[PDB]
RNA sequence: UGACGGAGCCAGCGAGUCUAACCUUGGCCGAGAGGUCUUGGUAAUCUUGUGAAACUCCGUCGUGCUGGGGAUAUUCAACGAGGAAUUCCUAGUAAGCGCAAGUCAUCAGCUUGCGUUGAUUACGUCCCUGCCCUUUGUACACAC
RNA sequence: CAUUGGUGAGCAGCGAAGGAUUUGGUGGAUUACUAGCUAAUAGCAAUCUAUUUCAAAGAAUUCAAACUUGGGGGAAUGCCUUGUUGA
RNA sequence: GUCGACGUACUUCAUAGGAUCAUUUCUAUAGGAAUCGUCACUCUUUGACUCUUCAAAAGAGCCACUGAAUCCAACUUGGUUGAU
């Protein structure tokens, strides 16, 4: 009875998932916050997908994302694709298809890595 | 395209398994087409089902390289792509140069972090032929795996007496035209089918006048590459020694490529078995 | 196959050694290579067009090539494949280099910009993603799922709310200017959006006829019975006669040949939109036959910064005081057709190259479109061709850096010259060239 | 052989080439006849687009496409029970 | 089973993957007691056995 | 780009009732075979699953290397990033880092996988060194 | 310590002489609005009948007609065509 | 290294006796068994129909008028001298 959302973001072996639904306005990985995430120069690759779009997108809405697999820069890289596809998907879904594609022109114009990874490699030259 | 050639491969191994299976009709309407022929009688099995003969009516319209390779044998050319082991020393890199060197449409590729199952991939999505990968043993190079591509067989060969053409002197450059093959007594089948391994990896049809020359020469069951270039002088003929000479012995030849080492054995080296030491192309 | 329109001729014909049937190709500019793809064999086969061979065949799809174009500027190839990735490949010089570009779902109708800067998909979510090609990055999308007529065929059991039949574009085409994308699919609704800001202009029903299938959203529940629809009975042999009571309709036949052959009625759908070269105009290829929209302007007002003081009457007051370049601009500003015609033929022909010389900058294609979709039709040939020459003479630096601004303004005006002016002159110079021999020599017994 | 184009050419070859028989032997439904509910139904397409009726004939190279059609309720219920569900791209 | 597992055909769809379930790890989880009882027995069934 | 000393935190391969030391000092039982117990030394990439290392953070120190026989309770070897030359290399590439396996040939003085961190510079040209191809357009328009 | 698992017990908040969920029937729409019937240039609509009958017009050597068959092999008795014998 | 001839060694090939069924009576045999206008009851097999499970999936769609059912709230009645 209650919304939610499911997403997954993936580096090199990394893997996020990501479950957005309708909440309070905290954001989790790991079962920790999102200000704990290491290794705290990447912070603000976590904190981007938030920032780019401001923090009343996610003031109604709670995410939390477990992380498996990767590095230290995989599991930020996953984690910020998890983030910024799941606030789009809850948004297509439970919000207005305004809002979605506004934050589908924001995420993309800043890089489209935040919602489609480079997935097959490489290239025989 | 996985979903393609996954069921292409299906396919073929399915045809392969009903050609076996139903080959005694092949030769039994081979008998009934001799019988035919020169006017005798047809044996009892045959002379009893009416089956058979209203099919030979039909039938009686049917009628050399094998089977991965005879949709495009002449066709196309190869694209071989050479690599090394992983995290390769100097004189395996310098191998693996002097192998795309040897084989013709044959590019070499860095290895490193390269998983085998996206490398065959990425090979047989770009469409290559023939992956050839290289071991060494300190310097040495032990091991080399030619592996045809859509979904064709892996060749592995342990390599034996290397001298290499960086390790001899400065001579030169190398020929790079497209060369002749000499394949000398692969007398049995398995020879046959490493023939049409090893030979179905160089450009087809080179020049009458091609000035160089590669021997796979089975000496029980060592086959010794040498490679040449020559001038047909006028008593005979002058042949000089360029490129990379060794021994490789055959030691397994599955049915699939790289990836998977779930492939159906068609030969591999029983090394300990009794008789071991008798009989060549074992 | 290649078809020579001088002689008629079918003067190539390239296949390849793999005997596959090709769903798309792309031709190059200066049309040396002729690329086809096809719907099953991931492969895209370069030809030549001189030598007839099979140049190459490009590799690196991993689902069949949907779409392809080549770029008619710097000539590099967009290929476009239901694996959800388009591809770009320089071909020419050395290079040969391959640049793939991951979206979201399954190409189809891949689209080029005029200028070959950019690149705009379709895509099976209905969206048309605007990627740039030199950095290859999406430049804007348009959410096109919504602003689709997708009908409710009559043997379906599902709503055309629900339907995932239709609800994509599979043919668009960008404006010549490159500033619009017309589109169309397997649906009766044609949309034409803005690249610029990405909103729909215009969506136009492709047809309301329901002996076609795909056209009612909502279908009349008095046909619905206690056993099926009432549209889905055969009453085809109450007919008066035998070759129309025949059912030759063998079963599974979807998109075959010969429409009696089907068993159902046909769908609506449009599968290629194309923008005129020309004059104003687009057209697509429907079920009922090519669909061909256009604006005329004898209709619909559309001023252009126009003040309180610039009507049709202080037009002709400053034509009949001959102010002629404040009579042609205010004609320009009211934007009324009959009054720049009325005043482009007041004008004289002693003052007509310092009108044109000083017609502001953008004014110019107005004035360039109007020329050429009058002289098309008009007999004033001789006032027709001064003017162009007055216009070209005096501003044709301006129209040759801004291209694709005069790109279907000038294009209408060598639609004028090659096809009107240069056959009178040829029948004038055949009538001197008789003229000279039948006077020149002797014919004598 | 030739003689499979007497004994073995059959209306049950022809009817095995059907779309809810490749369905079936794809595993994509349970049965033949559920398999003729669902694309009555609508939701199985073959490539791009979506495919209504049973009798269709699909052949060697276009039994690679046969999928759902996305946004379906059957797609999307199976990726949830490997839960692999993305609800990013619809399903 | 690495042979089934590379031909798993993922478009498969059986009914029973309304009740079965796969927890986490991408594993079966197999309800250890029946799936002819239910686990979580209601107020009043608790009510009755205290 | 150090040296100590804590803390944090991240993988992917790998599951055959199978996986794994040696030399001693002694006590007792036993006919012997041997058993058990006790003891010291040498070797060690641990033993099957949990986990890595580089990394991040925090406190302290602070930047001219090394020897045996002689003298009291200093002086007689190699080396402080490696010459001429030569080789290899274009993107998840070069290079760093560990972790497993040990697959009928090869390998343990190691070999092969597996992840983790991940760039500089070309991506043009035939000028040099070479190698190869053509020198009737043939193949059907148009153009050259 | 999570449950983005079931079942319950209650608050805050919402909150005009109540609220929620499901279902049977009928009506209007679901294409663009010129009225009913018949023997129809008019009758009727309370009825066509005790004028509804006559006349006239009207009959292709086309005195041809399965465009309609699952495949291979046959067809005694049929059936079709052609010939023929006796009337 | 290739075929003949001999020698050797091996593989395959038997169908009788009898009965029954097969001709919209009669399979050729008299050694064999069956010609009837339906009344009811019980048992058994099968198929529909209505609902439904494994186990879902799709709704010829909207609006109105009316009727019914269930769960709360409320009121009334019975209830610790005992409801469930």
């Amino acid at each position: 009875a209650v919304p939610s959302v499911q997403t997954f973001g993936k580096k090199k072996s990394a893997t996020a998932v990501a479950h957005v639904k309708a909440g309070k306005g905290l954001i989790k990985v790991n079962g920790s916050p999102i200000t704990l995430v290491e290794p705290e120069i990447l912070r603000f690759k976590v904190y981007e997908p938030l920032l780019l779009v401001g923090l009343d997108k996610f003031s109604n809405i709670d995410i939390r994302v477990r992380v498996t697999g990767g590095g230290h820069v995989s599991q930020v890289y996953a984690i910020r694709q998890a983030i910024a596809k799941g606030l789009v998907a809850y948004h297509q879904k439970y919000v207005d298809e305004q809002s979605k594609n506004e934050l589908k022109k924001a995420f993309t114009s800043y890089d489209r890595t935040l919602l489609i990874a480079d997935s097959r490699r490489p290239e025989p030259k | 395209m996985l979903r393609r050639q996954a069921r292409e491969r299906r396919e073929y191994l399915y045809r392969k398994a009903q050609e076996l299976q139903d080959s005694q009709l092949q030769q039994k309407r081979q008998i009934i087409k001799q019988a035919l022929a020169q006017g005798k009688p047809l044996p009892k099995e045959l002379a009893e089902d009416e089956s058979l003969q209203k099919d030979f009516r039909y039938d009686q319209s049917l009628k050399q390289v094998d089977d991965e390779y005879a949709a495009t044998s002449g066709i196309m050319d190869p694209r071989i792509i050479v690599t090394t082991s992983r995290d390769p020393s100097t004189r395996l890199s310098q191998f693996a140069k002097e192998i795309k060197l040897l084989f013709p449409n044959a590019v070499r590729l860095n290895r490193g972090n390269y998983v085998m199952p996206n490398l065959v991939d990425a090979c047989k999505k770009s469409g290559t032929t023939d992956l050839v990968v290289l071991h060494e043993h300190r310097g040495v190079p032990t091991s080399l795996t030619i592996s045809h591509f859509p979904h064709g067989p892996t060749a592995q060969f342990s390599l034996h007496n290397v001298v290499m053409r960086h390790d001899i002197i400065n001579a030169g450059n190398q020929s790079e035209v497209n060369p002749h093959l000499i394949f000398d007594n692969f007398t049995t089948a398995l020879g046959k089918r490493v023939v049409c391994i090893l030979k179905h990896l160089f450009n087809a049809g080179p020049k009458k006048d091609s000035e160089r020359v590669i021997t796979f020469a089975n000496r029980g069951d060592f086959i010794s590459v040498r490679q040449h270039v020559y001038v047909r002088t006028r008593e005979g003929v002058e042949i000089a020694e360029v490129g990379p000479r060794f021994e490789m012995r055959l030691f397994e030849l599955r049915l699939g490529t790289l990836e998977n080492k779930d492939a159906d054995v068609e030969w591999q080296l029983r090394r300990f078995i009794r008789t071991a030491n008798k009989k060549d192309y074992l | 196959r290649a078809w020579d329109l001088i002689r008629y001729r079918n003067f190539r014909t390239f296949t390849g050694t793999e005997r596959i049937q090709f769903n798309c190709l792309a031709v190059d500019p200066s049309g040396e290579v002729v690329c086809a793809g096809s719907l099953d064999n991931f492969d895209i086969h370069v030809w030549s067009v001189q030598t007839g061979q099979l140049l190459d065949a490009l590799s690196g799809h991993e689902g069949p090539v949907s779409c392809l174009s080549f770029s008619q500027e710097n000539s590099v190839l967009a290929s476009a494949s239901w694996d959800k990735t388009i591809r770009i490949w320089s071909i020419f010089g050395r290079s040969q280099q391959v640049e793939p570009i991951e979206v979201y779902s399954d190409v189809l109708a891949l689209s080029m910009r005029p200028d070959g800067k950019e690149v705009a998909v379709s895509t099976l979510k209905g969206q048309i993603s605007i990627f740039n090609i030199e950095d290859a990055k999406q430049v804007g999308n348009i959410d096109c799922r919504k602003d689709i007529i997708s009908g409710r065929f009559n043997q379906d059991r599902f709503t055309a709310k629900n339907s995932e039949r239709s609800k994509f574009f599979t043919t668009i085409h960008y404006s010549f200017d490159g500033m619009a994308i017309v589109a169309g699919g397997n649906n009766n609704s044609i949309c034409l959006y803005d690249v610029p800001n990405e909103v729909l202009l215009k969506r136009f029903i492709v047809s309301r006829n329901m002996a076609l299938n795909g056209t009612l959203e909502f279908l009349n529940s008095k046909k619905m019975t206690e056993a099926g629809s009432l549209d889905l009975i055969d009453d085809a042999g109450e007919n008066s006669d035998l070759e129309d009571r025949i059912d030759n309709s063998l079963p599974g036949s979807q998109r075959g040949g010969d429409l009696s052959t089907r068993k159902m009625r046909p769908e609506v759908r449009v599968t290629s939109v194309q923008f005129s070269p020309t004059a104003n105009a687009f057209a697509a290829a429907s079920t009922e036959g090519l669909l061909i929209y256009s604006t005329n302007d004898t209709i619909l007002f559309d001023p252009f910064d126009l003040d309180v003081d610039v009507t049709p009457h202080s037009t002709v007051e400053a034509l009949r005081e001959k102010q002629f370049l404040n009579a042609l601009v205010m004609a320009f500003r009211l934007n009324e057709e009959y009054l720049i015609n009325k005043v482009y033929e007041a004008i004289p022909i002693k003052e007509i190259p310092l009108v044109a010389s000083n017609i502001p900058a953008i004014y110019l294609p107005r004035i360039l479109k109007f020329i050429g979709d009058f002289a098309i039709e008009s007999q004033h040939i001789e006032f027709n061709l001064i003017w162009i020459k007055a216009l070209l003479s005096a501003s044709g630096g301006y129209i040759n850096e801004h291209k694709y601004l005069f790109s279907t303004a000038m294009r209408s005006i060598q639609r004028f010259i090659v096809r009107v002016a240069k056959e009178v002159v040829n029948t004038t110079t055949d009538n001197k060239y008789t003229y000279r021999f039948l006077v020149s020599t002797d014919g004598s017994m | 052989k030739i003689s499979d184009l007497e004994n073995k050419v059959t209306v049950s070859a022809i009817c095995r080439r059907r779309l809810p028989v490749i369905m079936h032997r794809l595993k994509m439904a349970e049965t033949i006849q559920d398999a003729v509910k669902f694309i009555e139904q609508g939701h199985v397409r073959v490539g791009p687009n979506l495919i209504n009726d049973p009798a269709y004939l699909v052949t060697r190279n276009m039994e690679d496409y046969v999928t759902w059609v996305d946004n379906s309720k059957i797609k999307k219920t199976l990726l949830r029970y490997r839960n692999q569900i993305d609800d990013f791209d619809f399903s | 089973l690495r042979e089934k597992a590379k031909e798993r055909n993922p478009d498969e769809y059986y009914h029973a993957m309304h009740s079965r379930k796969t927890d986490a790890k991408g594993l079966l989880i197999s309800s250890r007691h029946g799936d002819e009882e239910d686990e979580s027995l209601s107020m009043d069934q608790v009510k009755l056995l205290k």
